[PDB]
RNA sequence: CGGGACCGAGGACCGCGCUCUGCAAGGAUGCUGGCGUAAUGGUCACCAGCGACCCGUCUUGAAACACGGACCAAGGAGUCAAGGUUUUGCGCGAGUGUUUGGGUGUAAAACCCGCACGCGUAAUGAAAGUGAACGUAGGUGAGAGCUUCGGCGCAUCAUCGAC
RNA sequence: AAAGGGAAGCGCUUGUGACCAGACUUGCGCCCGGCGGAUCAUCCGGUGUUCUCACCGGUGCACUCCGCCGGGCUCAGGCCAG
């Protein structure tokens, strides 16, 4: 069904925090690592450099963990898991685990449409 | 279930332990008349109105 | 446990005399004060003695059976006659026993 | 920027026990309620002493309790937030009403034999919720080998 | 008086017999101490390994 | 004594077999749990008086704890099956939840769960067909 | 008295008020239009304006010098034992420690047992040796808490005494 | 597929092209009309319970309850805006 009324979702930053020199070295994954060298310009926060993550980028407490539809994802593996969202169909949306077979997926989607629960990946294995 | 008492009485150097709490029902303890009759009046509610 | 160590947190950021042939069994004399003397009496008869159901009976205490050789004089005794059999005794302990009305017997 | 020569200081006292004892958690909840809803300083002191550790709660013996029972304190209820131990050097135990966190077996037996009463802290909260007619006692804090070698 | 517990037969129905509950069932329930002792005894059947 | 609902909550507040913990919330698989949330208010296995609502073939099935049969699990549940009008079901559920002081704080949650089950027992309307959108999906 | 920009946090009522049928008074509502899909939004590649030295190590006050780095995968560096010490949790408590050993076992588990022994309960002296109450276990000044509202006074501190 | 007048790579912000995730499709409540049924109110007996609340069997005889189908009305509904 439609989600519960909420404040607008505001993302302070949508770009990821890329690791320094990961764009030049293939042995460096792009996942964030804080520079610990004393002369590092990203660590010393010179202008024109990569930003570093900090708690000031944090998301709104009324809005954190919410998808753009206004729901929170709940991972389900079976019908007994999707029936835990009987009382939360306006705040939580079911998300079927990746290793659930197609028959069980049909069962979960049928039960979720009975309960009025949104499934985020209902088109899978069709 | 008849021999359990004799088993726990036959243990040397050990006794059934004394508890630090005699009445484990905190709701009865708090909402009893003996405590509630001497309490100060409430200074607010669960939800506080925003003043300004 | 390894997982609670700070190193896992730091992952990423690095006269007189000489006595030849001393035998310690020569100098074995444990000591007990008179304030713990009634603790050597078993509990029930101790309670009877302290309450006063034994006005014609005096307890005899062997300190060597309990593991003591000298009776020392710290504390005070009640007004009960007690026979104490000990290898050693101090003057103040024996004096307080005589005030209490007992006698200190010397044994070996 | 703002010039702050002084610095705001975080609290240097315990707000919650480190113990995982669920009974102690229930006692802490009860005395939090009592300290918040009563004006008696006894409840606040008892809550703070429940927060403390073992070396900050030294044992209190029956000889110490009998010493503090003298001079008009014979009818007051003795409150110790630490354990109560037995003293063999005390031959005659006076009649007393003691509420403690815990008792040793000898201390409890000798109190009951002398004719007193042993209480827990929740029974103390039931009978004396404001700490009326109470004698709050502590043991010798500096009586440790570590404190001697300090 | 102390509480009683019903004795059931081989048919799953009560036999009419009741027995006094032992005093160990009123002992304090201490999960922290149970965890400590369980952590201690779970290592007492281990076999050593070394290179 | 040494056992109470407060103690059972202190024991099982961090872990029990009903607990379902994820990033976006903590749930409970209890039968006596209204709203399926892990809290002292809704821990039916913890609390001495508790309610639970289960769907039936038609209508709801409400179980309640019996205070005098706590140590007898086979006879500890008072069960009523409501296969009737929804308004009468809500009336009887609120009556057993609030009239005699048997967990009056669970009244709204119990009526809400009964309404949710009665909604779920309705026939499901067919979904509209998915519209293909854009360039690569459309062609 | 106009003209313009940015913003709309909260979510039943309560309050302070006023111009008092109500209100601009403890946080935006009312009306209307187009569209209902890639239109908004997002990701990727590129162009444009502005910004932006190559990382690690070492040195001193600092740079500079110097050293390592063709690239990728996997491996790769504060560990364990014993002995102390401080702090935390727990059990018992003037005692405490079953597990050298014996009993038992569903068998390297779990359960049970007790003699000795270790540490603690007494110190001091090189040693022989001796060995801790004058007093409600002392007086005075503070001291949480309690109080019958006169005081009693925990821990602890300072000081004078006693053994 | 794209860029290239002696470096490329990176940050902020638009644009172009390519490719996408959502959201939405209507719900709820009244007034009528037409159907299909009596798990409507009261009363009686039994049973269980929280000891006054419910379930079960009879009683309803259709101005009462419960679903369905056609309309009408009110409210709430997506994106960008004045």
């Amino acid at each position: 069904v439609a989600a519960k009324k909420h404040v607008p979702i505001v993302k302070k930053r949508t770009k990821r925090f890329m690791r320094h020199q990961s764009d030049r070295f293939k042995c460096l994954d792009s996942a964030w690592r804080k520079p610990k060298g004393i002369d590092n310009r990203v660590r010393r926060r010179f202008k024109g450099n990569l930003a570093m993550p900090s708690i000031g980028y944090g998301s709104n407490k009324k809005t954190k963990h919410m998808m753009p539809s206004g729901h929170k994802a709940f991972l389900v593996h079976n019908v007994k898991d999707v029936e835990l969202l009987l009382m939360h169909n306006r705040t939580y949306a079911a998300e079927i685990a990746h290793n659930v077979s197609s028959r069980k997926r049909i069962d979960i989607i049928t039960r979720a449409k009975q309960l009025g629960v949104k499934v985020t990946n209902a088109k899978a294995k069709v | 279930i008849k021999q359990l008492d004799a088993v726990y009485e036959s243990k040397k150097g050990f006794f059934l332990p004394a508890n630090i709490v005699s009445q484990a029902d905190l709701s009865r303890l708090i909402n009893s008349t003996e405590i509630q009759s001497v309490l100060r009046a409430p200074k607010g509610e669960a939800r506080t109105k925003r003043a300004c | 446990p390894t997982r609670f160590s700070k190193t896992r947190k730091h992952r990423g950021h690095v006269v007189g005399m000489r006595h030849f042939h001393l035998l310690r069994n020569h100098y074995w004399r444990p000591s007990i004060n008179i304030d713990k003397l009634w603790s050597l009496v078993p509990s029930d008869v101790r309670e009877q003695y302290l309450s006063g159901q034994k006005k014609d009976t005096a307890p005899v205490i062997d300190l060597l059976s309990h593991g003591y050789a000298k009776l020392l004089g710290k504390g005070r005794l009640p007004e009960i006659p007690v026979v104490v059999r000990a290898r050693y005794v101090s003057a103040e302990a024996e004096r307080k026993v005589k005030e209490a009305g007992g006698v200190v017997e010397l044994v070996a | 920027g703002i010039d702050l020569r002084w610095k705001h200081v975080r609290s240097s006292h315990r707000k919650a026990p480190k113990s995982d004892n669920v009974y102690l958690k229930l006692l802490v909840k009860l005395y939090r309620f009592l300290a918040r809803r009563t004006e008696a300083p006894f409840n606040k002191v008892v809550l703070r002493r429940l927060f403390m550790s073992r070396i900050n709660r030294p044992p209190v013996s029956l000889s110490r309790i009998a010493r503090n029972l003298k001079n008009g304190n014979e009818k007051k209820t003795v409150v110790v937030v630490a354990t109560v131990t037995d003293d063999n050097r005390l031959l005659q135990v006076p009649k007393m009403e003691v509420a403690a966190l815990r008792f040793t077996a000898k201390a409890r037996a000798r109190i009951e034999a002398a004719g007193g009463r042993t209480l827990t802290l929740d029974q103390l909260a039931l009978e004396k919720p404001t700490g009326a007619n109470t004698l709050l006692l502590r043991g010798p804090k500096n009586a440790r080998e570590a404190v001697k070698h300090f | 008086s102390r509480p009683t517990v019903t004795v059931f037969g081989a048919d799953g129905k009560p036999t009419g017999a009741t027995e006094v509950l032992p005093k160990v069932f009123s002992a304090p329930i201490r999960p922290d101490i149970v965890k400590h002792v369980h952590t201690g005894m779970a290592k007492n059947k281990r076999q050593p390994y070394a290179v | 004594s040494n056992v109470s609902a407060d103690l059972i909550w202190e024991v099982s507040r961090n872990y029990n077999s009903f607990l379902v913990k994820q990033r976006t919330g903590t749930f409970s698989r209890d039968a006596l749990n209204l709203t399926n949330q892990h809290s002292r208010k809704h821990a039916g296995f913890v609390n001495d008086k508790a309610l639970g609502i289960v769907p039936a073939e038609k209508g709801v099935k409400v179980i309640a704890k019996k205070v005098k049969a706590a140590n007898k699990p086979a006879s500890s549940l008072y069960t009523v099956t409501y296969k009737s009008t929804a308004r009468k079901a809500y009336k009887a559920i609120a009556s057993q939840a609030a009239k005699h002081g048997y967990r009056a704080d669970l009244r709204q949650a119990a009526v809400a769960r009964a309404s949710a089950i009665l909604r779920s027992q309705r026939p499901v309307k067919p979904e509209p067909p998915k519209k293909l959108r854009g360039a690569a999906a459309r062609r």
